[PDB]
DNA sequence: AGCAGATATCACTCAGCACGA
DNA sequence: TCGTGCTGAGTGATATCTGCTTTGGGTGGGTGGGTGGGTTGAGGCAAT
């Protein structure tokens, strides 16, 4: 009834919505379904602009609402798509006032919230079901589910005599999606006074996975939604949307992610005569003088090539700045705006370092009783700049695990029968 | 000022004192349980206060009808039969603790003395309970002489407890069995103490209103 | 609609409670001294028109309930009765001093204040029946009136050691002091009430535990058959109680006097019944032998050596040996049959054997047994329903007391007191009630067997 | 007249007649007179200057769109003692009485607040009575009771349902919605119209969900009697109250004890045993604040708007920062360069963010090097007092992770994390090392980065992370020998290396030197002082009136007053900089370079400078100015050069105050 | 598979009356 | 006042069906506990 309603205003707003003369999301639409991309991504202001109603709708109730505009995407997709496909994805982006962290609380459960924070880690994709095929075990009665990811479902408690729970999932014929978990701290300026930094559980479904690095700052837009575990629920988020200032997808591929302005903007910068002396003194403005050093930043940043040989052996090509110096020469500050500047930094201090926090750490799982290796500073920043500050407080022991990450660019485990060489170009 | 609507009846604690035999934690066998006797040892650890329900007053489910003066044994109680004709209850109450009587209840663990101890042998140790004033009398590291009964102190958890799923010597431990409440487990028996005497062996004008 | 009449029937009670009056906290005398509302009088007519009008004419019993949630009895009333007999007494106290001073000031309406605190007493205190067409509510309802009954009987035997009973006393000797001839009606129902007030006060005591039985008891079956309230305990309540208050109250010598003016100086219509209820009530519970018997130290070596032989028959059953020892024994009977039993007993012996064989038997044959509860028929509990042996435990100086009123009573005026209710129940036998007819004949023969062996310990009686 | 509507008297109030309080207060004649009074305490109760006090805290609490209403027991106590004993014996139903009265007189002042929060919570303040963990007994169940100790452990945030709804498995008929007791678990056995045996599925179309936490308290070192093990016990707070406590802090817990039915613990000890704990009704900071404990209310660094009135009078005052100097420790005689540096701390400087590219601290710190017996321990007391967060530590008393952040295995969850240290809690305060000389260098070299970055880097057991610590720090030392050789250069007093010594904003060295007019006075003022403070030199109002007659002969301002001022002008006050001598400046800063090239000499570098300018901007400060003028500046810079000028030898010292006489 | 709780359908005891002795 | 059924509904009782849960291991959790078991390896910390 309100649902075939909501779902056909949905439709209208998708096939009806043009700012001058381009249909914006209908355009939007065809061109993803050209490439494989099953999803759409819709701008909250539009949506306001459109119908007040319509969004007053989706705010009131998320949890509820999205599945329907995802239905009426898809459904839009067949008429554009195809002459008489899984059900898309609703990306959305929003400008409202970003909530600081810890001010998330029992006032915002179940509401779109915009937040901001750094990824600490990162979950492997896991399996979610959409269409689970089942059959009885007594009758052998072949049934279907359609269950969305939104979460306010359980295989029947009755048979369609059959004892309790007597349907048995059939696998080959069923469909899953993928699915990622993910761990947001809090941005230290906007930590409260003697406080820890604060932890959030958040997750994302298909198109949103695989789109964000640990140590990466990020904006997301989502559901402040809880789940059971007996008077209590475990907050988590529910991600529709990331925003990020760094191309990770850029980073780890050898694939590059540049509009056609954007390469013409950085060929122009290029070709400026002395590109040198402006990239000189846009690094640390507020520092005086200290050319020499901007100047050897400016090629650590920039770093050298790195070649293979036929033979295997491989030459580094990054570039390693030690400043030994008196008090007052503003070292720390270069050290801090490098790790601002640099698309991945790690700021550490050499004093409150170790060994195992500085290349890779054996730890254990507290349930499967299973050691594996979580990552330090050096791969962490893999790929970026380590800022070692008060390099000369370090410790001998802790001093000595560094030298086989600068120079052969690995590490090494061999403990608690893990036995791998990681991966640090730093 | 105001009338105090709260007065019950008081907890008379009996207590006894100068017996002629001073025993040992070695010395205690199952002759004596149920019988009073004085204990002396060195305490080594000491639990929290806590509240033990002495005399529990319930309501009906149904009929809100009140039950009151549950005597609680070393287990807990509730009652099985409605004193409302009428009512059928017999086996849903909620505990009322406005109309309860509490007290005070702690834990005490006592070793044999060294000197007492068999040359190149493990020191005994024994459970000690005091109830309402004779609580925190006794600290850790003191050597105390205990004066009370000695009891013997069942696993309830065998019993049946609300909420609770039940469950040295090669298992050669077996329990009791053949009661109506252990269907078909056993119940096994710990000895304990319960002290009623506790004796530790080991301003101008408010001073001297002290003196004779 | 019933809920919500209960709520305004507990509301309006309870404004009524909080009218009538309290302590004076404002004079720095202490214990503060009770204060009379501005209208006592007025709140207590009403109390006693809410309870003919609604526990009566309704049949049902909120107002009780609603009077004992908010104490209006061992806060309002019993506490005015105590200050009246306190004042009446220092008046008394001033005129012997000298006959002509006098310290009262509204002397009638503070008569009539006690004399309606006495009557909404007996009201309150009255014995409680639960016949076969009792109501619903009246039904639901008896146990916690029961309970709140036996709270009231407690505080009247405790607070001030019991002055209640002497405020009592005094009403009666009121009408006492005017002749027979000029003795009013209104007179002769105050002693009535005043007898009624004593009989309730010793009448009261523990109710029965019911059970539905419509389901077969479960697997847990009963845990206590307990109906005393939170802070009351038997001590309170028992007759021993009774008889310290009684004694110290010089009740019993107004009760002698009384009996022994009987049929003489008082209409005896109006007296007759309540002395011999009140009496039946006395006498019911207590066993004539006890009272014709350190000697507990004696007898409690006795007691000990007698349970020290029953342990020493017991021993022969028991083994030396721990249970798991493991012997096993087989008997054979006169045909070659052989039959298996567990227990070193049974190897040492033969009686054992055969006893443990029936014992181990299983089935059992029904026993059917036709109770029929004491409550169902309104009686009291006494000597037909109460355990053969259960003794109530006196002490010596009460047992002493009690034994000298008896005495007392059946000297003056047994004989009297016998033959007027015998004429009075032979004149109107048909309107006998089972309980006056279980009442008369118990009193007779309690009164009779006690004489027959007081005569046979002492020659003189 | 409808009965249910009827009300009594407060006399007749007094007057019980039910079996227990709970039952006397939930009838609905006594609630109502409850109310009534209760609305007329909040409106008409007066202090001793005569305006309504509750209406004032009212105010504010609409303007800050908070929803606690802070309310002193001793008023409640003094006003209505009758509602005062029911609310210490029944505190549960007199707290949902006086919430809801509460409710009444906020929306009295701002009637559509509840758009704002549904409702308001009241809580109490000074409860007369404080108990330990170890008296706690049977007798003070379902009674409010105040107890303090240490946060070892806490919990996340969880949201907690206010109102549960369940539904009939078979029936499938919905029961109305039923109280959540914070304590334990509400299940419903018997079914009002199914009557069913079996359970009932939890589900609800709309539910309201409440902030919930839990914290372990346990007894505070202090506390707890030497060589015993301490006692703990569980505290709930609920919405409004999470986070106000942090793991480590010292706080006094108002709440109301109650006890639960907990089959594990009978299990165990055997018992019927009921397990306990603390519902939190307030929280106060005892942290660092033992010497506070002589006031009221729940936070005695916070201000009202006639305490605010009164501190912009104080600041109007053109000699307002010499009063503010002297009333640095009036206890101690002299040292008038240690008392401004200490002031100076205190108030601290600006931080800058330029850009948001450069980071500039915004503290000062302070380091005394001085003799023996020259009252620097005392004056560390002093500010760690004052100091609205502050922290103590000693030499050797101190580890390199005890300051800064330590690593641990969580004992729940077997997972490492983060605790903080010495900086951390000093976070925006203040840490104060007594005997700095004496640190291990381990130990000394830890607090390198937080002393200028304002941030602690850790890289620990796969916890990458960087915390922030805006703490300034002062630090009592002792010149190498014990006792300073005026002779030697500075650096030869001392075994403290360059970095460290540049990193100190202010250096402030005592000599003690034998003097016939010193010794006099300063003996005198110290028997004047011992005998102003012997033991034996309404009641609480006299009390409070002598005790100010006593300080004022040696303080100028109110101590409690200068600390509500400092906090205020530390929170609300952030001078800027926008005409200076920029010449005047330069040519001190070249000047201390100069005479600084000298070997052993005190470091200099630009750290000084922007000392200055930090030094200035809190002389502004001083003063609730909004821009610094040329008298602050002036101020800063007679300040830096008596300090460099005091800090050289015997021998140059006379050259070096002749040619840095025009600054000075 | 075993165990504990529960439903419901299975008999048996005291109850009492008609005939005659 | 014995003997022999016929009536009988009450008071049982025992022969008979309806729902957990478990092992131990994270394919039940950490608002069930760590004194009911698991548990050897790495890691950080203080006293040394
Ligand atoms: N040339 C400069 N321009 C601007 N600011 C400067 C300059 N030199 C030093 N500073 C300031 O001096 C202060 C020195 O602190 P910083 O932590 O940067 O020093 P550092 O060289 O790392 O020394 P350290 O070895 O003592 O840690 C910073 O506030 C920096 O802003
Ligand atoms: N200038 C002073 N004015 C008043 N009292 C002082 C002064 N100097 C020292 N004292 C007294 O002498 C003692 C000095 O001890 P303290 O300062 O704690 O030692 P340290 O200086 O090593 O920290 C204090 O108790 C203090 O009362
Ligand atoms: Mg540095
Ligand atoms: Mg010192
Ligand atoms: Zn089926
Ligand atoms: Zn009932
Ligand atoms: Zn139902």
């Amino acid at each position: 009834d309100d649902n075939t309603e909501i779902i056909k205003s949905f439709k209208n707003f998708i096939l009806e919505f043009r700012l001058d003369s381009q249909f914006i999301y209908r355009d939007q639409l065809r061109n993803n379904i050209l490439v494989k991309n099953y999803s759409l991504t819709v701008n909250m202001e539009h949506l306001i602009g459109y119908n007040e109603d319509i969004y007053k709708k989706l705010s009131d109730e998320p949890s509820d609402i999205i599945p329907l505009f995802e239905t009426a995407i898809t459904q839009v997709a067949k008429r554009i798509s195809i002459l008489s496909l899984p059900t898309f994805q609703l990306i959305l982006n929003s400008n409202a006032n970003q909530i600081p962290l810890r001010d998330l609380d029992s006032e915002h459960v179940s509401k779109i919230v915009r937040l901001s924070g750094i990824i600490i880690s990162t979950s492997v994709l896991s399996s979610r079901a959409t269409y689970l095929s089942i059959m009885c075990r007594n009758c052998r009665h072949t049934t279907s589910i359609t269950i969305n990811n939104f979460n306010s479902v359980s295989l029947p408690r009755s048979c369609l005599n059959c004892g309790p729970d007597p349907y048995i999932i059939i696998h080959e014929s069923s469909k899953f999606i993928d699915q990622q978990f993910l761990k947001l701290q809090e941005i230290p300026e906007l930590v409260p006074v003697g406080e820890m930094p604060r932890n959030l559980t958040m997750t994302c479904d298909r198109y949103l996975t695989n789109k964000v690095i640990p140590g990466t700052r990020v904006t997301i837009v989502g559901i402040y939604s809880i789940y059971n575990s007996v008077a209590i629920r475990t907050p988590y988020i529910k991600i529709l949307g990331i925003q990020s200032d760094v191309e990770t997808s850029s980073i780890w591929n050898s694939v590059t992610m540049f509009t056609e302005e954007e390469e013409e903007e950085f060929l122009q910068l290029s070709r400026n005569p002395k590109l040198y002396e402006i990239l000189t003194n846009s690094i640390a403005p507020s520092i005086f003088g200290n050319e020499d050093i901007k100047k050897a930043i400016v090629c650590l940043l920039m770093g050298g090539s790195k070649k293979i040989l036929p033979d295997g052996m491989r030459l580094r090509g990054d570039i390693n700045v030690l400043l030994l110096g008196d008090p007052g020469t503003a070292k720390s500050q270069l050290l801090k705006f490098v790790e601002k500047v640099s698309p991945i930094a790690v700021y550490t201090s050499g004093k409150g370092s170790s060994a195992a926090g500085l290349t890779a750490s054996v730890q254990r799982d507290p349930m499967t009783r299973e050691f594996y290796l979580e990552g330090g500073a050096m791969v962490l920043a893999d790929g970026g700049v380590v800022c070692i500050d008060e390099f000369d407080k370090m410790r001998d022991e802790d001093r000595v695990a560094i030298h086989e990450a600068m120079e052969q660019q690995t590490i090494s485990i061999a403990k608690a029968g893990i036995t791998t060489v990681l991966n640090s170009r730093t | 000022t105001s009338t105090s609507p709260e007065q019950t009846e008081r907890v008379f604690q009996i207590s006894f004192f100068n017996l002629p035999t001073v025993h040992r934690i070695r010395d205690i066998r199952s002759e004596k349980i149920g019988s009073l006797l004085s204990i002396s040892g060195t305490v080594t650890r000491t639990s929290e206060v806590r509240p033990e329900l002495y005399k529990a007053s319930f309501t009906c489910d149904m009929c809100r009808a009140i039950v009151d003066n549950v005597e609680q044994s070393f287990k807990y109680t509730e009652p099985t039969f409605c004193p409302n004709p009428s009512c059928e209850n017999r086996a849903f109450w909620t505990l009322n603790v406005t109309r309860s009587r509490f007290l005070d209840w702690q834990k005490v663990r006592i070793q044999e003395n060294a000197n007492e101890i068999p040359t190149g042998s493990m020191p005994r140790t024994l459970d000690v309970i005091l109830r309402g004033d004779s609580v925190e009398r006794a600290k850790p590291g003191d050597r105390c002489k205990f004066t009370g009964v000695e009891i013997v102190v069942p696993d309830v958890t065998q019993l049946g407890l609300p909420g609770v799923k039940p469950s040295t010597t090669e298992g050669l431990n077996s329990g009791v069995t053949g009661l109506r409440s252990l269907g078909v487990r056993d119940l096994t028996y710990k000895i304990s103490f319960l002290a009623c005497h506790v004796i530790s062996i080991g301003d101008q004008e408010v001073f001297l209103n002290s003196l004779s | 609609a019933a809920d919500f009449s209960l709520t305004v029937l507990r509301a309006r009670i309870a404004l009524l409670a909080t009218a009538i009056g309290g302590p004076d906290y404002t004079s720095q005398i202490d214990p503060p001294p009770y204060k009379l509302g501005d209208d006592c009088l007025a709140c207590l007519k009403d109390l006693k028109r809410w309870f003919k009008l609604v526990d009566d004419q309704q049949k049902r019993w909120d107002v009780a309930m609603a009077v004992a949630e908010y104490r209006i009895l061992t806060d309002d009333l019993l506490p005015i009765l105590i200050d009246w007999e306190n004042k009446c007494s220092l008046a008394a106290k001033l005129a012997k001093n000298n006959p002509d001073h006098e310290e009262f000031r509204n002397k009638a309406y503070y008569d009539k204040i006690a004399l309606n605190c006495l009557q909404l007493l007996v009201l309150m205190t009255w014995p409680l029946i639960v016949t076969e067409q009792s109501s619903s509510n009246q039904i639901t309802l008896y146990g916690e009136l029961k309970k709140h009954q036996l709270v009231y009987k407690k505080t009247i035997l405790s607070m001030e050691s019991g002055k209640v009973l002497r405020a009592a006393i005094r009403l009666a000797l009121d009408v006492i002091k005017i002749d027979r001839l000029s003795r009013t009606p209104r007179d002769n129902m105050v002693l009535k009430l005043v007898l009624n007030f004593f009989r309730n006060v010793i009448a009261i005591e523990p109710g029965e535990f019911t059970i539905n039985t419509k389901k077969s008891m479960p697997k847990k079956g009963i845990t206590s058959i307990d109906t005393l309230p939170p802070n009351v305990s038997m001590d309170d309540i028992s007759l021993n109680t009774v008889i310290s208050s009684f004694h110290k109250n010089k009740v019993f010598g107004f009760l002698l006097t009384l009996t022994s003016s009987l049929s003489k100086e008082f209409d005896q219509d109006f007296i007759n019944i309540p002395l011999l209820e009140i009496m039946f009530y006395f006498t019911k519970d207590v066993n004539q032998e006890l009272l014709f018997p350190t000697s507990a130290g004696f007898e409690l070596s006795k007691l000990l050596q007698k349970e020290h032989q029953m342990r020493k028959n017991v021993i022969k059953h028991t083994s030396a040996r721990h249970s798991r020892f493991g012997g096993l024994l087989s008997i054979q009977t006169p045909d070659k049959t052989r039959l298996t039993v567990s227990g070193s007993q049974a190897l040492v012996d033969e009686k054992i054997a055969l006893q443990k064989l029936d014992d181990s038997k299983k089935w059992n044959k029904r026993i059917i047994k036709k109770h029929q509860s004491v409550a169902a028929e309104g009686l009291p509990n006494s000597l037909l329903n109460s355990q053969t042996g259960k003794a109530i435990f006196f002490t010596e100086s009460n047992g002493k007391h009690f034994k000298e009123f008896i005495n007392n009573f059946i000297d003056s005026g047994f004989n009297i007191l016998l033959h007027s209710v015998t004429n009075y129940f032979t004149t109107e036998q048909d309107r006998m009630v089972t309980l006056e007819q279980v009442e008369y004949l118990l009193f007779f023969a309690w009164f009779v067997k006690y004489q027959l062996l007081r005569s046979k310990i002492d020659n003189s009686a | 007249i409808d009965p249910l509507r009827e009300e009594l008297t407060l006399e007749s109030l007094s007057n019980v007649k039910a079996n227990s309080y709970s039952e006397w207060i939930t009838q609905p004649n006594v609630s109502r007179t409850i109310a009534r009074e209760l609305k007329s305490f909040l409106l008409e109760y007066t202090d001793e200057t005569g305006r309504s006090v509750y209406g004032a805290r009212i105010r504010t609490l609409g303007e800050m769109n908070s929803e606690s209403l802070e309310v002193n027991y001793r008023h409640l106590a003094e006003s209505k003692a009758i509602l005062a004993l029911f609310l210490a014996k029944c505190p549960e139903e007199m707290l949902k009485i006086f919430d809801l009265v509460a409710m009444e007189a906020t929306e009295l002042h701002y009637p559509d607040y509840a758009r704002i929060h549904s409702e308001i919570h009241v809580r109490i303040s000074d409860f007369p009575t404080i108990y330990s963990l170890r008296e706690l007994r049977e007798s003070n169940l379902s009674s409010l009771v105040r107890v303090t100790g240490v946060v070892t452990r806490r919990t996340g945030v969880f949201p907690q349902l206010k109102y549960v709804k369940f539904n009939c498995l078979k029936c499938g008929s919905i029961l109305g919605p039923f109280f959540q007791d914070s304590n334990e678990e509400i299940r419903i056995s018997f079914c009002t119209n199914c009557k069913s045996k079996g359970p009932f599925r939890v589900n609800g179309e709309k539910t309201v969900y409440r902030n919930y936490q839990r914290v372990t308290l346990q007894e505070a070192p202090g506390t707890v009697p030497p060589g015993r093990l301490p006692r703990h016990r569980e505290v709930i707070l609920l919405a409004d109250l999470v986070d106000v406590s942090k793991p480590g802090e010292e706080v006094e817990v108002t709440g109301i004890y109650k006890n639960n039915y907990d089959g594990n613990l009978n299990a165990k000890n055997g018992f019927p045993v009921f397990a306990t704990i603390i519902e939190a009704n307030s929280i106060k900071r005892r942290e660092g604040n033992t010497a506070n404990e002589g006031e009221e209310g729940l936070d005695v660094f916070s201000w009202t708007e006639e305490e605010e009135r009164e501190f912009r009078k104080i600041s109007r005052d053109r000699g307002i920062i010499d009063k503010i100097i002297s009333s640095m420790a009036p206890s101690i005689y002299g040292h008038r360069d240690i008392k401004t540096a200490v002031a100076c701390s205190l108030f601290g400087g600006v931080p800058k963010n330029v850009n948001g590219k450069h980071s500039i601290r915004g503290d000062i710190n302070v380091l005394l090097l001085g003799d023996p017996g020259t009252a620097k321990s005392q004056i560390l007391k002093y500010v760690e007092k004052t100091a609205h967060r502050a922290v103590f530590a000693t030499g050797q008393g101190a580890s390199a992770v005890g300051l800064t952040a330590s690593v641990r295995k969580d004992p729940i969850t077997k997972e490492w994390t983060l605790e903080g240290g010495a900086l951390v809690l000093a976070d925006k305060g203040v840490c104060l090392i007594d005997e700095f000389d004496k640190m291990n260098d381990q130990d000394r070299t830890s607090i390198h980065e937080a002393m200028e970055q304002q941030s602690i880097s850790i890289s620990k057991a796969g916890i990458v992370t960087t915390l922030q610590a805006r703490c300034s720090i002062i630090a009592a030392a002792n010149p190498n020998g014990g006792r300073y050789n005026s002779t030697l250069p500075l650096a030869q007093n001392v075994s403290l290396t360059e970095p460290i010594l540049s990193r100190f904003d202010i250096l402030c060295v005592v000599r003690d030197l034998v003097d016939e007019e010193a010794d006099e006075r300063l003996a005198t003022f110290v028997v004047d002082s011992h005998v102003r403070s012997h033991p034996e030199n309404n009641a609480r109002q006299r009390r409070l009136q002598r005790q100010r007659k006593k300080e004022e002969e040696i303080s100028p301002i109110p101590q409690e007053l200068l600390m509500k001022y400092i906090h205020y002008a530390r929170t609300k006050i952030y001078p800027k900089l926008h005409q200076m001598d920029m010449d005047k400046v330069s040519r001190v800063y070249a000047d201390l370079r100069r005479e600084s090239i000298s070997t052993g000499s005190f470091p200099i570098t630009v750290r000084h400078l922007e000392s200055i300018l930090r030094i200035a901007e809190s002389f502004a400060k001083m003063r609730l100015s909004e821009f610094v003028s040329s008298y602050d500046l002036d101020r800063a810079i007679k300040v830096v050069v008596d300090s460099f000028v005091d800090a050289q030898k015997v021998s140059v010292r006379r050259q070096l105050r002749r040619s840095f006489a025009i600054y000075t």
